[PDB]
């Protein structure tokens, strides 16, 4: 209990300043996101690790050249499905760690919420947030060896 | 009572000095809510004494928690008693028996 | 800070998910000057002391007074550790008799909390605005999803769950096999009645 | 060894019988475990747990509320707390904590006065023990000093 | 003192519809909640005494698993449908009505042959569907008197199909014990009942039919402001002359109209200077009473 | 002692330092006001 | 009274500036002799604010053009 | 640490029921001097005459004086 | 006819033991039986009437944490046995019985001085005991009417003076049964039988007949609606 304590206080210590303070940055640069696979095993699949995100670049059809989710889209369930549809396995978004915003981060960038159904609005203190999702499960996990 | 049991009741209510045991063998001349007087056998009487035991009862004190601390005899007037028999019971006894 | 308070937590059954059970001689602390203002407001007490010697003696009108002055005021219920902003939250007082705060069992898991001897502090917001976030931010019926991964905090569980699987299940030969119903209206009258299983 | 005692005392030997609800009259459908267990009262009673306060005294120094059942004190609002109202966006809650309910002076008596005359409004000030930490710094030999 | 018990004071009766009510009773002591809720229930579930479809003979049709020519729905369905017809009966307690109907359209309640004892409460009452134009129905339908729920099955000519009976007009009713309290008393009960029927009776008459059985099953058993100071008048101050005359002309009458005046009113007040406006504050001071109090609705109907 | 020597200067621009001078925090509903100051200074 | 503020949420469009809006109607109407714009059912001023804004009566810009002809009309009145 | 707790003595009970007495500024301020001057046994230590000089405002008589003085010997304790 | 309902009867009434009655109601249509029941069993182990035992003055005693010289049991015991005492009054709400005992022995409730609007039901419950020779005790006993539990806390003083909580209730437990009804040409009835355990201070009949009266006078409300 003692050692999650004291991550999670220095979690939000390092993060606690951290606020969307923008809408929009108009930044090109993102990270590529493919399905997590270990060996002969699938243990995320591409769906969980980009819905809520905003597309940082046009994704094009595999086998032509057609614009199938334009860029600076909020990828929901349906675009989802559709990315599902024609077996998409990698997808440039956008991320808080290549964004421009100085001071702070912008909404694009981030995403939605996760506790409403939106994107994130300004004025909302994202690290404490994220701090306390990360510090929360510490106790679920082993201390001994 | 527990009422159910494992058979080491009377060894922690014995052993805690919250009872009151016998010290000698006798018949008890006087019983009462507070002091008990026992007529000691002359076969455990020391020579050129009056064989009489009395005890005192704690009554209604206070203990360290705030709690309760009251002794109840359970004796009767005139009846045998032996060394080492129970003639009074503390806070969570039953005829010498632990029942918290 | 002031305006505070704790005991410990029991299980309101018959709660809807915005309301909590309060003690009355809590909430009469707690409200103390709300009491004086409302005492002072209709002429029941005409100085601050006439109205401080009212509640001190715990007066009939006094209770009416506090009934009207929690009418629609949330506060706060927090319990320690605090490991992520679901552990306060923002419910309607309900008076009650007794020592101990009711709490509904579908915000039990939120709070990480059981009934085995927990206990919950309760703050009281003070300004329209604070009162406005109670409602409008901190309420329960807010937080209906998790801010980590989006998945729901609502779910039932235990009691709930055995007797929901209980009774949407079938056997082969039960009493009133067999039979075409207009309705469940008709299935639940039948049921009462003894007649159908 | 319990079931022949139980059939000694003419009873069930599965242990469980039929009961019926007592607002209703109507039988369980299952046979319920009914019998006697042993039970305690433990040293936790709610009668020395609730607590409850308004307004009380102070200390001296932080002229920020006691701690304690002994004394009329307060519930403390630690660090854990002010993250969980700041994940909200709830920043009038927080200053209406910081404030006029712990060691504000002057806000303290504003905002009951305002409370007692049917105004919920507050004027927030400046809390005593950041000037406790500036006087206490200044005492190292260090200026430290507000501006503008 | 012993033998008395406390009553319903405050009955509210919402009418959803002309067919469902929700009633609540308050206050009753503890407990009684549960048993009125419980015994009205189950005399509105079990015995209630009405009028039902029984049986039903239709001339092509011989089983009750059949397939008529010219029927959209099914024998069953039509069974179903027989079933949820309410008919109010005055005359006997057996009477027996036709159907023959042909051509293409809803056949419904109203198709039925006119009696004077049979009443429809619902003659749009779907009954089934003729599609065919070369189709027709007729089948005679037997109506009794009796009191409950009697399903077919307990039952079990050629073609006589039969119908679970529902003779009681309730088609659903519940009821729910919440708290309630009196400025003493806090454990007391408040009764909310739901119930809905079937259109032939109101669900006031229905509890109240109930409620006349139960009483009826037990007649071998049953033996026979402001504060004061504020009411008072303005003239109680040993006011000036001149004061006096102002208050007057300024249409006081009482201190609590004084006292909700402030003083800056006051100043502007014409020949009320402001050493009369210090003498009625000394004189006010002098009960412990200002100028700056405000009140909800000072007049108190006097 | 590395403030004291460098001379440094604090803008009180987080959420911590406005907890501890019991300021509106710059997030949530404490923003706008924020905003407002920054266009007004 | 109120369980739920998602349609004043989805009317102001906002949650952190629905707070600022009906914190300031309900000091006016608190504070101040303003009278509600919807019928008030034993409510509070926060509920009843949350009410009219609900209702589409009450918002930002229309509390400031209150102001100004309330300013408007008490600077006119003054001579 | 030792840090002590604040006692609330004649004055500051005083001074707590002249906060929520509705006072006007002046009568605030006249108040305010009388509370100042009050002993430990409750008696007044100075003429009134004092009291008015010590207020420092020159549109003020001895009846608006005398009236927040009887105003406030109605506080608890009575006398 | 339908719409008629045969309505029951007090037929039989066994008396079992002094304070163990059975209760027979006959005839009963399909389903009142534990419509009935439930009802009576909920009304008479909630709403009977009893007198109970509320204050007792001891000479010697100042509160119920102390002891008297010569009797074996603490005050507080002796005032848990009075709790159990069943008293029947027959002509007023409230009496004050008189207990004097000296001598070595049982005290019991046949010590208590006669009254002759005061019934002892059960003489041989035990008080006290007296272990000396030269040991007396006289007490004054307060028994008032009442129904439900009164605790002594809900409900100045001179010192010496001891509360007692309340328990007016007579009835121990309630049980009943519902059997099928012989009667001359139909089969179609059924027969309540109630078995009733009290303490010996009510008829079972009067409590059946206050219960019913208590559920008609509920039940009336329902009835104008
Ligand atoms: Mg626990
Ligand atoms: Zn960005």
């Amino acid at each position: 209990t003692a050692n999650s304590g004291y991550l999670t206080r220095r979690l939000v210590d390092v993060a606690q300043d951290l606020v969307v303070t923008e809408d929009d940055c108009g930044t090109h640069e993102g990270i590529m996101m493919t399905p997590v696979i270990e060996g002969g095993d699938v243990k995320e699949p591409l769906r969980d690790r980009v819905l809520g995100r905003v597309t940082a670049e046009d994704v094009l059809k595999p086998g032509t050249a057609d614009i199938l989710v334009p860029r600076n889209t909020l990828l929901h369930e349906q675009w989802c499905d559709l990315l599902e549809e024609n077996s998409v396995d990698a997808v440039k978004v956008r991320s808080v760690v290549s964004c421009d915003t100085d001071f702070g981060v912008c909404a694009h960038c981030y995403g939605r919420d996760l506790a409403r159904g939106h994107i994130i609005n300004k004025g909302e203190a994202i690290g404490v947030i994220a701090a306390q999702s990360i510090g929360e499960p510490g106790t679920q996990l082993t201390m001994r060896t | 009572k527990p009422l159910v049991g494992t058979g080491m009741e009377r060894a922690v209510a014995v052993d805690s000095g919250v009872t009151a045991v016998a010290k000698r063998g006798g018949v008890v001349q006087y019983v009462d809510a507070s002091r008990i007087v026992i007529k000691v056998n002359e076969d455990e009487m020391y020579p050129g004494e009056a064989g009489i035991d009395i005890y005192n009862l704690t009554k209604y004190t206070r203990s360290n928690q705030n709690t309760c601390i009251n002794q109840m005899p359970c004796v009767s007037l005139g009846e045998p008693v032996e060394r080492g028999d129970v003639l009074a019971d503390g806070p969570s006894t039953d005829l010498g028996e632990l029942a918290l | 800070v002031d305006y505070s308070g704790r005991s410990v937590i029991t299980v309101g059954p018959y709660l809807r998910l915005h309301q909590c059970g309060l003690p009355k001689k809590m909430a009469l602390e707690l409200f103390k000057p709300f009491i004086y203002g409302k005492l002072e407001l209709r002429g029941l007490a005409t100085t601050i002391k006439a109205a401080k010697k009212m509640v001190e003696r715990e007066e009939a009108v006094v209770w009416d007074i506090l009934d009207e002055v929690i009418r629609e005021h949330p506060v706060l219920l927090n319990r320690a550790p605090t490991l992520h902003r679901l552990g306060i939250q923002a419910f309607e007082p309900v008076l009650i008799e007794g020592k101990a705060i009711q709490l509904h069992p579908l915000v039990c898991a939120a709070y990480n909390a059981d009934f085995d001897g927990d206990q919950m502090a309760v703050h009281v917001p003070l300004t329209l605005e604070a009162q406005l976030e109670a409602r409008a931010l901190m309420m329960s019926t807010n937080n209906i999803l998790s801010p980590a991964n989006g998945e729901p905090i609502i779910v039932p569980s235990q009691d709930v769950v055995l007797g929901l699987y209980y009774m949407t299940r079938d056997c082969v030969n039960a009493k009133g096999e067999g039979m075409v119903l207009t309705g469940p209206k008709e299935a639940e009258r039948l049921y009462r009645s003894g007649l159908a299983s | 060894e319990i079931k022949e005692l139980l059939k000694l005392g003419d009873l069930p030997t599965s242990g469980q019988i039929r009961l019926y609800d007592g607002r209703t009259g109507e039988q369980f459908e299952r046979p319920v475990t009914v019998g006697y267990m042993y039970m305690l009262k433990l040293n936790h009673l709610v009668d020395d747990k609730m607590h409850a306060r308004s307004t009380g005294s102070y200390s001296l120094v932080t002229q920020q509320p006691l701690g304690g059942k002994a004394q009329f004190g307060g519930q403390r609002f630690g660090e854990m707390e002010v993250w969980a109202l700041e994940a909200y966006g709830a920043a009038y809650t927080l200053q209406e904590m910081l404030t006029v309910k712990s060691d504000d002076v002057n806000g303290r008596t504003k905002m009951y006065k305002n409370i007692v005359d049917g105004n919920h409004q507050m004027e927030p000030g400046m809390p005593e023990s950041f000037n406790v930490l500036l006087k206490e710094i200044r005492s190292l030999g260090i200026n430290i000093e507000l501006e503008d | 003192s012993v033998t008395e018990f406390l009553k319903p004071r405050l009955v509210d009766i919402e009418q959803v519809s002309s067919t469902h009510a929700k009633v609540t009773l308050e206050p009753l002591e503890r407990g009684f909640g549960h048993t009125l809720g419980n015994a009205l229930r189950r005399i509105l579930l079990s015995s209630m005494p009405g009028c039902a479809v029984t049986e039903v003979e239709i001339d092509g049709v011989l089983h009750e698993y059949s397939t008529k020519e010219g029927v959209q729905e099914d024998i069953l369905e039509i069974l179903l449908n027989l079933k949820g017809l309410a008919v109010r009966v005055q005359g006997k307690d057996e009477v027996i009505l036709t159907l023959n109907k042909s051509g293409i359209g809803p056949v419904t309640a109203a198709d039925i042959t006119h009696d004077g004892d049979v009443e429809i409460v619902k003659p749009q009452h779907v009954i089934c569907h003729l599609t065919d134009e070369n189709a027709s129905i007729s089948m005679r339908i037997k109506v009794q008197r009796g009191r409950g729920y009697v399903p077919a099955s307990t039952r079990i000519p050629i073609g006589r199909l039969l119908v679970d009976a529902c003779y009681s007009p309730v088609e659903r009713i519940a009821y729910n014990v919440e708290a309630a309290r009196v400025e003493q008393r806090t454990d007391l009960d408040k009764l909310v009942i739901e119930m809905e029927t079937n259109g032939t009776i109101d669900p006031e008459e229905a509890i109240r039919r109930a409620a006349t059985i139960l009483a009826e099953q037990l007649e071998a058993f049953v033996d026979l402001e402001f504060d004061p100071i504020l009411l008072r008048p303005v003239d109680d101050l040993e006011l000036t002359v001149r004061s006096a005359n102002c208050l007057k002309a300024e249409a006081i009458h009482y201190i609590g109209d004084l006292v909700q005046r402030t003083e800056v009113e006051l100043l502007k007040t014409p020949n009320l200077g402001k050493k009369s406006l210090t003498e009625i504050k000394d004189v006010l001071a002098s009960r412990g009473l200002s100028l700056g109090m405000r009140l909800e609705n000072w007049p108190p109907a006097s | 002692t590395e403030a004291a020597v460098a001379g440094k200067r604090d803008e009180l621009r987080g959420l911590k330092e406005n907890v501890i001078v019991g300021r509106l925090i710059p997030a949530g509903t404490g923003y706008a006001y924020h905003q407002d100051r920054m266009r007004r200074r | 009274a109120r369980v739920t503020v998602q349609d004043a949420v989805e009317k102001i469009g906002n949650r952190f500036d629905l707070v600022l809006v009906a914190a300031r109607r309900a000091r006016q109407m608190q504070v101040g002799g303003k009278d509600p714009l919807v019928p008030e059912e034993n409510d509070k001023t926060t509920v009843i604010a949350l009410r009219e804004i609900e209702e589409g009566l009450i918002n930002n810009q229309i509390l400031d053009v209150r102001e100004r002809q309330e300013q408007q009309e008490q600077e006119a009145a003054e001579l | 640490v030792y840090q002590g707790e604040t006692t609330q003595t004649l004055q500051d009970y005083l001074m707590w029921q002249v906060e929520l007495t509705p006072f006007s500024d002046t009568d605030r301020a006249i108040a305010t001097s009388i509370v100042d001057a009050v002993d430990e046994t409750g008696y007044l230590t100075v003429p009134l005459e004092d009291i008015l000089e010590s207020i420092g405002d020159e549109e003020i008589d001895i009846d608006e004086v005398e009236a927040v003085l009887k105003r406030i010997q109605r506080f608890d304790p009575v006398g």
